């Protein structure tokens, strides 16, 4: 449960998602970062309000139920199953499937994965997420998770998801990851073209 | 009675040994040794050092010649003649089975060296590597005036026949490829050894600054690279950040002396950095 | 009636070398008998089939293995059917106990009548989010042999280390040094805390002192004005490192006493970088 | 894949209860008892079919910081392949703890909510549960209860993959080392 | 004077060893 | 069997543990006395 | 000779938590 | 564990006392006179006592082995317990050696 925040990259107004991706990945490995892996994420939404179910790969055994504003579960991979045990209350929304693809950087307790938005077969958009080990504690760390995005992405640096928003001493919990994380997809969604 | 006692007794021996290899494969080799022929009273014949991850000993008493002990052939090797191994890879006195088969591996794991420390006089006459023999190990120097550290060991396991690499201060990535390429043939090892030498010489010089205020690095990733002499320098540098007054670096450049293949040359240069961009070099003097 | 195969006596025992009521008695012995051969099975099979760094031999009731280069640690299982450290038989006789409690532990029990079965942190890892590296902590199931060998490499390591502080405090009686061993251990740490004062001026010079965390193969340095320093499990290495720092002492106890006596320090250099090049480390200089 | 659970079933009455726990220290694995004490609460979902869906949520009151529990337990098989224990498809989840809240939100309303109160045992799969079935009223209360009769409920239990057959029979024989103590049976979840 | 304070030192230590050898030989 | 045999594993372990601590500052007071002896 | 278990408690405890038969 | 031995150790006993309440019995009746009459319908009364209740006990207690055997070789045991005990003693008994030397030590130090 460290910190985290999730962006959407733009297109670059030229070339393709690879070519910005390869661009990103390099200044990555200019600045000291190793590769330590790959990473997937999975959203599909559940329809009779919509519900959303969500796989991390840094969280393998775990699957996030989400409830567009409502609360979100956590559950183990037999949730999955469930849902296939629904399946006449809770049908399946076909050509929603959304994934997240890539490697994922560590540069000294900061993760970089950095991955391409894939809605079937086309590639429509860069994810950027990057999350802060250490710190458990929303907008405390915040200025940070700026100067480290301000070091490589540069322009186009995001700024304070509303999930930190929520102004006290919250910690910060792996719900609110993958509610950014549904916020990009919807947003990648409705951007199409 | 002589005949009946001496026959009985020999295939008892027979009967003890094959029991013993069923217990080596049940409870601790497995599939490390496997009986290949079991005729008793007859013959015993084990397999090691396998071909899925060959090798032969043969136990037989011989239909003739009453007078002599059980006889050990080990027919894939027939192995080369080393005086005191080869001795001790030919009795069964000893009602041990895994003793000899420990005996005649570890003779193979000796050839096995020896052969390497071949290859690495065939590159350098005048080597300083040395065979150690209770575990059979070859140590072999990367840099000449060394340590007992700072030295490549290698160990044969007896138990499969690999090679198995051991500096200290490697990484453990690095360590996997030099074994699955050292195991893949070993004329390969002799690539490996001169970029031991300059990682070595990384070692060695992270040790040295230690205790000063500094910051070492071996990639700098400034501007210029081109143009400036830092650009026409070896690919084996370390940048020496001074940290109580940035804008200056000491660079430390490695390069092979031409004769001497166990020896470095050092040369330091003085950088000043002002997007970072190379400002000035000079070369220390030597002595 | 006591099975045949577990009558006499049998224990494990341990060693380092520089080398190449009435029936409650018989009961206990064969049951004590039984433990040593399920301890002994264990750990045989994990040295023959296991890859490990610095290959173990196993020739029939005997392990050899080769932690440091100069150390031969032998695990031998006596039976005698009718130089030695305990501390060791005692934890292999504990760790294969904890190996027994694992599948008969009370953590497995679903408190949940409806939860299935199973650890209770793997249960956990649902809900509560768990990363790869807690996932991966969690089953990571490490031998006999290398928690022992790990065991016995801090042993060593640690007495090499107090016989280094030790023959310093004998030879050298210029500065002084004194080292405080910490109460408590673990079976791969300890800690000292190292002063070097001179020898009637203890309220003045109190400005070098260490503390060494003794782990299995390094020994990690803190200073007292924060330089951290990891050595490794060479003796030349804290020898050298000791002599610096009781060279830095004879010019920090001027300073300080200078400051006593009224006396204007005018230039204080704890590396100096003019004159001869010394050979373990810097030298120091006041005026 | 699908797992099946197989139960059987019966009831002990509270006095003769303590002699079945020492027959069942002596049978079951080398442990103590377990003491568990769960609140369970059944949710369902009224779709458009004839049967609603069901659900069972389980909070371990006892033990602080135990996962929550769904349990989904698929209608029993008619087919003779297991004949002597109740064969149903289960999907058991672990769940963080505003499950009610989430359930609440996907559509499902409670039926009722019961604590449950005894011991836990085990034996290689099996699982032996001895307990007490402890009726809430006033429902967001989960101290004020009644017990609901004066028996014990005992249930042998086996979760494992589907088919996976000899496992029944192991499970007739350790309910047939208990049978003067107890009558465990496959009862059909009918009337 | 060194002398004396080592010989005091190591005889409260051997009074310490010879009450704890006696503990420790009563369980 | 079980709790007498939990009591008496627990007494040996009070009494080595005291045991430890005494030592212990017998062996600071020792460290003192032998590092800091002119010789 | 003397009865440990009633059926009858069996009966209705298994439709106690069989379905909702005498909770609510 | 006392009580039902203990009631096997009173069944012994009152099975010797069957068997001489019948000795007795039939010693009062070899009598030449047998005055006692009275005597002799109290030792038939103790003797059919005697083997009324030993046959009670016996058929009482084959009853509660009926109500708690199983035929299975109960599975519980006590050794890891046993065993740690051993343990924390052996580490005891190798603190009291250690000690003995470094007392025999501190002995040579102030012998001299």
């Amino acid at each position: 449960m460290g910190v985290t925040c999730v962006s959407q990259m733009p297109v670059a107004e030229g070339k393709s998602v690879q070519q910005t991706v390869e661009l990103l990945t390099r200044k990555l490995e200019m600045l000291g970062a190793e590769k330590q892996g790959t990473f997937c994420v999975d959203c599909e939404t559940y329809h009779t309000k919509l519900m959303y179910v969500m796989h991390n790969s840094e969280y393998p055994l775990s699957c996030f139920a989400l409830f567009e504003n409502g609360p979100c579960l956590i559950a183990d991979t037999n949730f999955d199953v469930l849902m296939v045990k629904l399946k006449g209350f809770f049908q399946s929304a076909k050509a929603s499937k959304i994934e997240t693809r890539g490697t994922r950087y560590q540069y000294c307790d900061f993760l970089v994965k950095v991955g391409t938005v894939t809605m079937g077969p086309s590639a429509r958009g860069i994810s950027v997420e990057v999350e802060y080990g250490p710190c458990v504690v929303a907008s405390d760390c915040w200025s940070l998770l700026l100067e480290f995005l301000q070091s490589f992405l540069g322009s186009h640096t995001p700024g304070a998801p509303a999930v930190f928003g929520n102004r006290h001493d919250a910690v910060y919990g792996p719900a609110d990851t993958m509610v950014q994380y549904m916020e990009l997809f919807n947003k990648i969604r409705k951007q199409q073209q | 009675m002589y005949n009946c006692l001496h026959s009985f007794c020999l295939s008892l021996q027979l009967e003890v040994l094959h029991s013993q290899t069923l217990m080596l494969i049940r409870e601790r080799w497995g599939d490390l040794v496997q009986v290949e022929r079991y005729h008793a009273g007859k013959c015993l014949s084990l397999s090691v050092w396998n071909q899925q991850v060959v090798h032969k000993v043969t136990i037989k008493i011989d239909e003739n010649d009453v007078s002599k002990p059980l006889q050990i052939f080990h027919d894939p090797p027939l192995p080369a003649s080393d005086s005191k191994l080869v001795e001790r890879a030919m009795k069964i006195d000893h009602l041990s089975i895994e003793k000899l088969l420990i005996d005649s591996v570890h003779a193979r794991a000796h050839q096995k060296l020896q052969e390497l420390k071949a290859i690495l006089r065939g590159f350098n006459a005048n080597e300083n590597s040395s065979i150690e023999t209770a575990l059979p190990a070859l140590v072999v120097p990367i840099l000449e005036p060394c340590g007992n550290s700072e030295c490549l060991h290698i160990f044969v396991d007896l138990h499969s026949g690999m090679f198995q690499l051991m500096l200290y201060g490697l990484d453990q990535a690095t360590l996997d490829d030099m074994e699955k390429s050292v195991n893949d043939d070993m004329k390969r090892i002799i690539p490996w050894i001169q970029q031991l030498k300059f990682w070595l010489g990384q070692q060695r010089c992270k040790q040295s600054i230690k205790h000063l205020p500094t910051i070492s690095s071996e990639t700098l990733q400034l501007s210029n690279y081109s143009t400036h002499p830092i650009g026409n320098l070896s690919k084996n540098k370390l940048f020496i950040k001074l940290t109580r007054l940035p804008q200056y670096y000491i660079v430390v450049e490695m390069l092979e002396v031409p004769n001497k293949p166990t020896q470095l040359s050092y040369k330091y240069y003085f950088m000043s950095v002002n997007p970072a961009m190379a400002l000035l070099l000079q070369q220390f003097k030597e002595n | 009636q006591i099975p045949s195969d577990l009558e006499g006596s049998a224990y494990i025992k341990v060693s380092i070398q520089k080398q190449a009521p009435h029936w409650q008695t018989k009961l206990e012995a064969a049951q004590n008998v039984l433990l040593c051969k399920e301890i002994f099975a264990q750990l045989s099979r994990e040295a023959v089939q296991i890859k490990s760094q610095v290959p173990h031999i196993v020739v029939k009731n005997q392990i050899i293995s080769q932690p440091f280069p100069s150390l031969q640690l032998s695990i031998s299982l006596c039976h005698s059917s009718n130089d030695h450290l305990y501390v060791l038989e005692h934890n292999l006789h504990l760790l294969i106990r904890e190996f027994h409690k694992q599948t008969l532990s009370s953590i497995m029990m679903p408190h949940p009548a409806s939860a299935p079965f199973g650890h209770k942190r793997m249960r956990l890892s649902g809900p509560q989010a768990f990363d790869k590296n807690e996932i991966n902590s969690l089953q990571s199931s490490e031998g006999l042999l290398e928690k022992i060998i790990k065991q016995a490499k801090h042993i060593f390591l640690r007495s090499r280390a107090a016989a280094t502080i030790d023959s310093l405090a004998s030879r050298i009686e210029d500065p002084q040094i004194q080292a405080h061993w910490s109460n408590i251990n673990d079976v791969y740490e300890s800690s000292v805390k190292v002063l070097i004062t001179s020898q009637g001026y203890e309220q003045i010079c109190k400005s070098i002192q260490l503390q060494l965390n003794i782990g299995v193969e390094q020994i990690r340095v803190v200073h007292r004005d924060g330089r951290v320093i990891t050595l490794s499990y060479q003796e030349q290495e804290l020898q050298d490192f000791l002599l610096s720092q009781m060279s830095q002492h004879q010019v920090h106890a001027v300073q300080q006493l200078a400051k006593v006596m009224g006396w204007q320090v005018l230039s204080f250099s704890n590396h100096v970088g003019l004159g001869p090049i010394e050979s373990i480390g810097n030298a120091s200089a006041i005026t | 894949i699908n797992m099946m659970e197989y139960l059987l079933q019966g009831s002990v009455l509270d006095h003769s209860l303590e002699s079945l726990i020492h027959r069942l220290r002596g049978l079951c694995d080398n442990m103590e008892p377990e003491t568990f004490l769960d609140h369970e609460m059944v949710f369902l979902l009224k779709g458009q079919q004839a049967s609603p869906f069901v659900l069972r949520a389980r909070r371990s009151m006892d033990r602080a910081g135990a996962p929550w529990h769904l349990r989904y337990l698929g209608q029993p098989e008619m087919g003779d392949k297991n004949r002597h224990a109740l064969v149903r498809n289960c999907v058991d989840i672990a769940t963080s703890e505003n499950l009610t809240d989430f359930l609440m939100e996907m559509g499902f309303r409670m039926d009722h909510e019961f604590v449950a109160k005894g011991h836990l045992f085990r034996k290689g799969i099996m699982k032996i549960m001895v307990y007490k079935i402890f009726r809430i009223l006033v429902p967001g209360n989960t101290d004020s209860t009644e017990a609901l009769s004066l028996s014990y409920l005992v249930e042998l239990s086996v979760v494992a993959p589907a088919g996976q057959d000899m496992v029944s029979d192991d499970m007739k024989n350790f309910a047939e080392q208990l049978k003067p103590l107890v009558h465990l049976e496959k009862i059909d979840p009918k009337r | 004077n060194e002398l004396q304070r080592k010989d005091a030192l190591v005889q409260k230590h051997l009074t310490k060893l010879r009450h704890w050898q006696q503990v420790l030989e009563d369980i | 069997r079980n709790q007498q045999l939990r009591t008496l594993q627990e007494e040996c372990d009070r009494k080595l543990i005291t045991l430890r601590d005494e030592i212990s500052i017998d062996l600071y007071e020792l460290e003192e006395e032998y590092y800091s002896s002119s010789s | 000779n003397k009865q440990t278990f009633n059926p009858t408690d069996t009966n209705a405890l298994v439709a106690a938590v069989a379905f909702g038969k005498g909770l609510s | 564990l006392a009580n039902e031995r203990l009631r096997a150790l009173e069944d012994i006993e009152r099975e010797i006392g069957a068997i001489l309440q019948n000795a007795g019995t039939v010693i009062l009746e070899l009598s030449k006179e047998k005055t006692n009459e009275r005597l002799l319908d109290r030792q038939a009364a103790a003797f059919t006592a005697s083997v009324q209740h030993v046959e009670a006990e016996l058929s009482a207690q084959i009853r509660y082995l009926t109500q708690v055997a199983t035929g299975q070789p109960h599975e519980g045991s006590s050794y890891s317990s046993r065993k740690d005990c051993q343990m924390a003693l052996k580490r005891v008994d190798y603190a009291r050696l250690k000690l003995s030397d470094v007392a025999r030590t501190c002995e040579q130090m102030l012998e001299n």
